[PDB]
């Protein structure tokens, strides 16, 4: 588990020097943008269950043999299996935006994911068609301004979408 | 070439994709293109007035237009106006491209050869391009006059 | 697109006509959307080459077949490298706004090159069509239209 | 490793639930203090070389026998004094590390983990290092709430020493 | 929530009876039992050998030791099975193993330390890796110690140990607290120069060293693409009957 | 457009005029009598003239 | 039960160590949001009776069959409508409870624990209660940052429903 | 801009480019604002022409001098009619987006014409510059940039 | 030439005495000379560090220092360091003079001829001068870094 605050410590320990002033001016911008980061995080988790089924209205409608007899999302336990861990993508992507660095996500969520997905027999590439459909709905909610003070969180939006692209790359 | 085409070429000869520094360069060009286009429009407005004011500032009532000078014959006066219109027009093209390569490719290629072949005075040409630069920097403003004077001084420095 | 208008008004002895200045101002306005589209196609390159090779080798199996050119791992790696090259030139054409810096590097002599390499050009056109389909799935509607623009130019050029 | 942003994660991960407002609320608190904590980091980094040689000659005052007794552990030899400024200079690094992290994590993982094992084997008495850190917390020249900030982590290393 | 998928168990040593008590060797571990107190040396040995399984000896240290749970064990308020839950669901163990390892390798490392058996196949590691994800790590450690293979073999009041390793390497020794895929992240193979020599001639460096261009860069992409072409048609060319093969209009 | 982008765009104005005389008329220009003649023509209407 | 002050304790208690600055960081952080959270409690307590009957007649709009079908479970006669304002009135209590606690604890322990067990047995569809809570989060009339505050816990009950 | 794009793609053997189709789309999107500018200039025909002509006679009194061309009521009425014609061509160019209506109706052979009429070219150009200044003062600001840049083409092409 | 000498020359070629605009120019130069001298001192402090940081920013770990590149041979690396030290030193002279004429007279005279004769890449030189400009604008401050970047961008624009 690493951070933005702790990773700029950990490489600074490996070189064994004191932290420079332009690294502290970098972290001062991280604190400054912290309030914006928090707001984005709360909107994802409050619409967390609404994203998953709305991704499941297209993850299964686009590749319709998967729930048809024969596919690996066919029976009911099998169907509840790709909702029990469609959300675990959202459970760890929201941990990555909170920490601000994708090192938390890599260790648990994607380290062994591509190995089980050929051991089980599930289509690995049929996951990353719908994790992209999560990202299309996640950045649509995080950007929309409802009852919120006007602000610019564009940088977060692009590197929020970078966490989904890392989440799709190691499965496909 | 462009500034866009120069950025694409510099990214291409390495086999590099478009990294963030190249995107910074292209976004700076896309920021400056507004005043680039407005400056090119108002320079295309009154190019003849700029050339007239420049020869009235620098070349007129000298010995150059007197007999013995290089601008005495009336075909040589017309050739002088043609050369100054060329310098202003190609400086406009280099200002709107944001890259001086078209000056190197189309104007400054074999120009010292020609001007030393014909006996054209080089220092009077440099002072005429300087007067062109002062007149168009007054006419367009300081903020676009800087970029106009950069390419006009490029022509003046390559000529010398 | 600025070099296009500049050599266009440069063949004439006239200046740049202010309608051309209007089109340059409009391209300058749209450059930010162009840069975002190019970065979105930039960071997701290996997905696009993977899905393009997917759809191509599903569509035409003769490159996979040993009589075809892209037989074996080395030849299929060269094939996906060619698709990577064409995606790179498409991003260049997306930034430049007009198809000159992509035709100058990928189109202008491609038929005799692929003829003296043995490869068919129609399979390359189908590969760029697969790249267009994958980028259409990757982007939004107004972004996929503007990407399928230059992808469409490459597909028309290779035929 | 221990960080208030990390402690929100590892609490919510072991429950298997999302980030509630109670984990999210904790993060908000950290920012108010992280603005004053980075004030304390620049105060120690800029005065770093004054503070190390200010400390390693203060410990020689209260313990004059440490420069006199001939031993591998002792700093009486030049080689010990070379390893003097290394060790005390290692402390101000980790104190400045735990300042910008906001937690005691880098202090807990780099410095004090297994410190009772090492000081027993090499016979380095921990009363030496606590005498240097009392010199640092009184002579850093820091003021305001940032003066409180470095004063916790220095004193946290003191209690782990004894 | 969802029940466990059925996984196949491989044949290992401990699925077998191993009859008798007076017959096993010396090398079976000392089966330290809190019911046997008789002294404080047995009390301190029970605490120390319970740290041995959990932290693999080297870590016990001073700081890692939770002094209040050992405070409790002497009193007898909490069983040893409850006491291993205090050591395993402790964040001094979380930073040491749990963050550092993976959900697939954590299943392998906590079965050797809490149940004393290695996982049978990879399918067993695959099976519990889901139970880690939704319930959390302490929810899974709770499910291991509640499990009936634990209570039948160890019981409520016996520290764990490797069951029946007649001819096998010891489990704290064969398995570190982090494996090779994670080794760059917790270890220091990046900064040590001894390993970069090995790395220099490694086949992975030659793929990095090549300039932009060559299809050997796309050779890993070419293996993932698949989609091989069909063979030529079996039917002979001669019959074709080309004169009548053409369709009019 | 190919003739323009091959022999008028990358070269100097007088070099391009002389090379277009090498191609079309098939002989080099004699002196200056032809030279700021065709260059005077180039200054009003362009390459097409 | 889950509270940012409690979550600092149970994290530091399972380690067997004292309260570090990392547990103590959250308390400072919590007060700043707790100042705006108690603003949200008075906004819901004062408008309590308008919000309950505003909600239990909004669910009758989108589900008109619930007042028509004769069932013990349905709200056909007056006894269901008496148990209507009880159940929806129970929700605004626990939402106001989790506001002043700062965490989701009282919401986690009183309301949503075992909610899938009870709604399956009594056949109460959870689509009913989520329709009432969408009416509450849009009609509480709260403004500013306090309007964000009630909006998390309402939406947290929504996700636990589905 | 459609005629120029079509003849430019006609000189080549290929179709219309995606860049050029973006140009046509942006021209359609700005066409309604261009019709608004044409509405204002149509309805301000009188006072714009009179203010520009009187600004010309303030700057250049040589034309209305008795040695000049525009000496007398009829000659000065034809002067104002010439300014009316050029303002009409400017409105055509603002609507079309090309300068080909301005060019092939009033630019292409105007030097030889005004040489044979005895009229100075520079005073025409100064009058169209006065029209540019007047229509710049009437319209909205960057709308006046649009109108004055077509006026700028007419001014630079007359000289 | 100076800014003082340029003002005196511009007043001299007209036969004009020193009018108030020229006195304004000289008094502005006498106001700015303080930070001019301080900037020149701290640039003369650590010129080698600036050149080292600039090649580490722009030119190092590219294909240019790889075999086939123009900086592969060690005499060519030493010539690269020499050229960058020249650009920084003459930009310091032009900053303290307040007039870019010494850049035109001593550096930018026949430099494109030399760099196209030797096959020296021009765009990599422009990016190296850009990295020089960023490093010295960070090192000296923004207020003197503007005037340093003006003459370094003058060298970069004349080179292109
Ligand atoms: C914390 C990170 C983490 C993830 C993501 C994870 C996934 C994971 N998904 C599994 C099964 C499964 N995965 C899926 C999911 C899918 N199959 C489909 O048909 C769909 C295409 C797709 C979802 C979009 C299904 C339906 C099962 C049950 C398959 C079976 O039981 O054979 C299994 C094996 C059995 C299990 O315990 O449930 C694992 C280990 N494990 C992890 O530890
Ligand atoms: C952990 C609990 C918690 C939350 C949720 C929180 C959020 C939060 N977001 C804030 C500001 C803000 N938040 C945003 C966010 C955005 N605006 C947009 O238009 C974008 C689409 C979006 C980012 C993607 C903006 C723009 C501001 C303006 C004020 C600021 O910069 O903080 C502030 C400033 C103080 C206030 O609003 O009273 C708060 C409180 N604070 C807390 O203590
Ligand atoms: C950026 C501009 C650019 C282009 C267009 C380009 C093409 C190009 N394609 C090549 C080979 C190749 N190109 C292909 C092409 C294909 N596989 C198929 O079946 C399809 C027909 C098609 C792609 C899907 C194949 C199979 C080879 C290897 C042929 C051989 O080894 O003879 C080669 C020779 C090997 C090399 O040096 O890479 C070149 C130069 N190079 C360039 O620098
Ligand atoms: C990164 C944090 C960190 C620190 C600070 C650290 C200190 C540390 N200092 C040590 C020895 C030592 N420490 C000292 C320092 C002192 N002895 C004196 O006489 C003086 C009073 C005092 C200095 C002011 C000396 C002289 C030795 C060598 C003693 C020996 O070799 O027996 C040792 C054991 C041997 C070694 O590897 O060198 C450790 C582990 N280790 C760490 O990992
Ligand atoms: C349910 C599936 C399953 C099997 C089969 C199994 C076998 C198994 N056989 C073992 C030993 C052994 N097995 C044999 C067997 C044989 N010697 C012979 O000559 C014969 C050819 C052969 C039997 C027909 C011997 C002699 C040992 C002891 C070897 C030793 O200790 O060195 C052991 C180690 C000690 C123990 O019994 O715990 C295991 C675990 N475990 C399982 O879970
Ligand atoms: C686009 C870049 C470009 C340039 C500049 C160019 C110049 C050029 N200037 C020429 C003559 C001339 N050039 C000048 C110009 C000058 N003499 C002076 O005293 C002044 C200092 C200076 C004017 C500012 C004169 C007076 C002649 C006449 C020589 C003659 O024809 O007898 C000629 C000889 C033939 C001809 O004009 O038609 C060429 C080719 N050609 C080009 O393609
Ligand atoms: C303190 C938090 C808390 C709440 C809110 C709660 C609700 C709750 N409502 C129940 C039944 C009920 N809930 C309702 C309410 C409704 N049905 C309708 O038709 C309407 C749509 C809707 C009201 C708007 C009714 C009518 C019953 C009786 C159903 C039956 O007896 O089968 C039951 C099962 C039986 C019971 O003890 O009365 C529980 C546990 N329990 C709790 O502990
Ligand atoms: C749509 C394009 C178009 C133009 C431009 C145009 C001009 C035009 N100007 C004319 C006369 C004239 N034009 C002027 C013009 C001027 N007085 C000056 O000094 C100024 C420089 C200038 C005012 C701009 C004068 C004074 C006459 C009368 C000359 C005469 O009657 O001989 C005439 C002859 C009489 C007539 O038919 O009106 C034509 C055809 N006709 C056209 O169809
Ligand atoms: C005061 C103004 C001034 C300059 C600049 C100047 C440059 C200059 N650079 C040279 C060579 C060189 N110049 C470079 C420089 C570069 N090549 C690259 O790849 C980089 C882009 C760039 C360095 C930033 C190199 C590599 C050579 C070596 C060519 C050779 O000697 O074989 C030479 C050939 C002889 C020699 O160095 O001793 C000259 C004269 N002379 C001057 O009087």
């Amino acid at each position: 588990t690493l951070d933005v605050f702790t990773k700029v410590v950990s490489q600074a320990d490996s070189r064994g020097e004191f932290l420079s002033n332009e690294q502290l001016d970098a972290l001062a911008n991280v604190v400054k943008e912290g309030n914006k980061r928090l707001d984005v995080v709360n909107r994802i988790t409050s619409n967390a269950s609404a994203i998953v089924t709305n991704a499941a209205r297209a993850l299964f409608e686009e590749q319709p043999q998967l729930i048809a007899p024969g596919g690996n999302a066919y029976t009911n336990r099998r169907m509840a299996a790709c909702l029990r861990d469609m959300e675990i993508i959202l459970r760890y992507v929201t941990y990555a935006i909170l920490a601000g660095d994708a090192s938390v996500l890599d260790d648990r969520c994607l380290n062994g994911l591509r190995e089980t997905y050929q051991a089980l027999g599930t289509p690995g590439s049929s996951v990353a068609v719908g994790v992209q459909k999560m990202k299309d709905a996640a950045v649509g909610i995080a950007n929309d301004p409802n009852g919120i003070t006007k602000g610019d969180c564009s940088q977060l939006i692009s590197e929020v979408a970078s966490y989904f692209d890392r989440a799709a790359a190691a499965v496909g | 070439q462009d500034a866009i085409t120069a950025v694409i070429n510099s990214a291409d000869v390495q086999g590099k994709y478009l990294d963030t520094a190249a995107l910074e360069k292209l976004k700076a060009y896309f920021s400056t293109g507004e005043l680039r286009v407005r400056a090119a429009t108002t320079i295309s407005a009154n190019a003849a007035a700029i050339v007239k004011e420049a020869v009235a500032k620098s070349l007129l009532y000298s010995d150059i237009t007197r007999p013995g000078g290089n601008m005495y014959t009336t075909r040589r006066y017309a050739a002088c106006i043609r050369d100054l219109d060329y310098y202003l027009r190609y400086a406009t093209y280099a200002m709107l491209a944001g890259d001086p390569s078209i000056l190197d490719e189309r104007v400054l290629n074999g120009l010292k050869e020609t001007y030393n072949s014909l006996g054209v005075p080089v220092g009077a040409t440099v002072q005429a391009i300087q007067a062109i630069k002062e007149v168009t920097a007054s006419l367009v403003g300081a903020d676009a006059g800087k970029e106009m004077g950069i390419y006009l001084d490029y022509i003046s420095s390559g000529l010398s | 697109i600025v070099t296009k208008s500049i050599v266009n008004a440069d063949a004439e002895a006239r200046y740049l006509s202010p309608g051309e200045l209007d089109r340059i101002k409009s391209f300058v306005a749209g450059g930010q959307q162009r840069l975002r589209i190019a970065q979105a196609l930039t960071d997701n390159r290996e997905r696009l080459v993977k899905q393009a090779g997917d759809q191509l080798f599903q569509k035409r199996p003769d490159v996979v077949s040993p009589g075809g050119n892209a037989y074996g791992q080395e030849m299929t790696a060269t094939c996906l490298r060619d698709l990577d090259y064409y995606l790179r030139l498409v991003t260049y054409g997306i930034v430049a706004g007009d198809v000159t810096p992509i035709e100058e590097i990928g189109v202008i002599g491609v038929r005799e090159m692929y003829k003296s390499l043995g490869t068919p050009i129609e399979a390359v056109g189908e590969g760029v069509r697969a790249l267009k389909n994958a980028a259409s799935t990757l982007l939004s509607a107004e972004d996929a239209a503007e990407a399928g623009s230059y992808f469409d130019y490459v597909v028309g050029a290779l035929q | 490793v221990k960080t208030p942003i990390t402690e929100a994660i590892a609490a919510a991960d072991t429950q298997g639930r999302f980030l509630g407002n109670t984990e999210l609320q904790s993060a908000r608190g950290r920012y108010e203090r992280a603005a004053a904590s980075l004030e304390a980091a620049r105060g120690l980094t800029s005065n770093a070389q004054r503070l190390i040689d200010g400390a390693t000659q203060a410990v020689y005052q209260k313990f004059p026998y440490t420069t006199q007794t001939p031993g591998p552990q002792f700093a009486a030899d030049s080689r010990g004094k070379s390893k003097c400024a290394r060790d005390v200079g290692h402390y101000l690094r980790i104190i400045t590390y735990s300042l910008v992290a906001g937690g005691t994590g880098p202090l807990d993982e780099y410095l004090i983990a297994g410190l009772a094992e090492i000081n027993s084997t090499f016979d380095l008495s921990p009363s030496w290092y606590v005498e240097a850190l009392k010199h640092i917390k009184a002579n850093h020249g820091l003021s305001g709430q940032a003066a409180n900030e470095a004063n916790t982590y220095i004193d946290y290393a003191i209690n782990a020493l004894s | 929530a969802l029940p466990l998928l059925q996984y196949k168990p491989s044949s290992q040593n401990h699925r077998v009876t191993s009859f008798g008590a007076a017959d096993q060797n010396e090398d079976t571990p000392y089966i330290y039992r809190i019911e046997d107190v008789s002294s404080y040396t047995d009390i301190q040995n029970i605490i120390w050998a319970s740290y041995r399984q959990v932290f693999s000896e080297h870590e016990i240290l001073k700081f890692n030791r939770q002094k209040t749970l050992e405070s409790q064990v002497k009193n007898g308020s909490i069983s040893v099975r409850d006491f291993i839950r205090g050591l395993a669901k402790s964040e001094a163990f979380y930073r040491l193993v749990v963050s550092v390892n993976n959900n697939y390798r954590l299943v392998d490392i906590t079965l050797k330390r809490l149940l004393g058996r290695s996982s049978y196949n990879k399918d067993e590691q695959i099976a519990w890796s889901i139970v880690i994800g939704t319930k959390g790590f302490s929810g899974f450690v709770d499910a291991l110690i509640d499990s009936e293979e634990y209570t039948k073999n160890f019981g409520e009041n016996i520290v764990p140990y490797q069951r029946k390793r007649m001819e096998g390497r010891p489990h704290n020794l064969v398995t570190p607290r982090y494996g090779e895929d994670f080794q760059e992240k917790a270890g220091t193979v990046q900064t040590d120069w001894r390993f970069t020599l090995d790395k220099f001639y490694s086949r992975k460096s030659q793929e990095k060293q090549l300039r932009e261009g060559d299809p050997r860069k796309f050779a890993d992409l070419a293996a993932s693409v698949g989609n091989q072409g069909n063979y030529a048609q079996r039917i002979s060319a001669f019959d074709i009957d080309y004169l009548n093969a053409v369709p009019n209009r | 457009d190919l003739f323009r982008k091959l022999y008028w765009t990358p070269f100097y104005v007088c070099k391009a005029i002389e090379y277009i005389h090498r191609r079309l008329l098939g002989r080099p220009t004699y002196g200056r009598q032809e030279n700021n003649k065709y260059f005077d023509i180039a200054s009003k209407k362009g390459l097409y003239a």
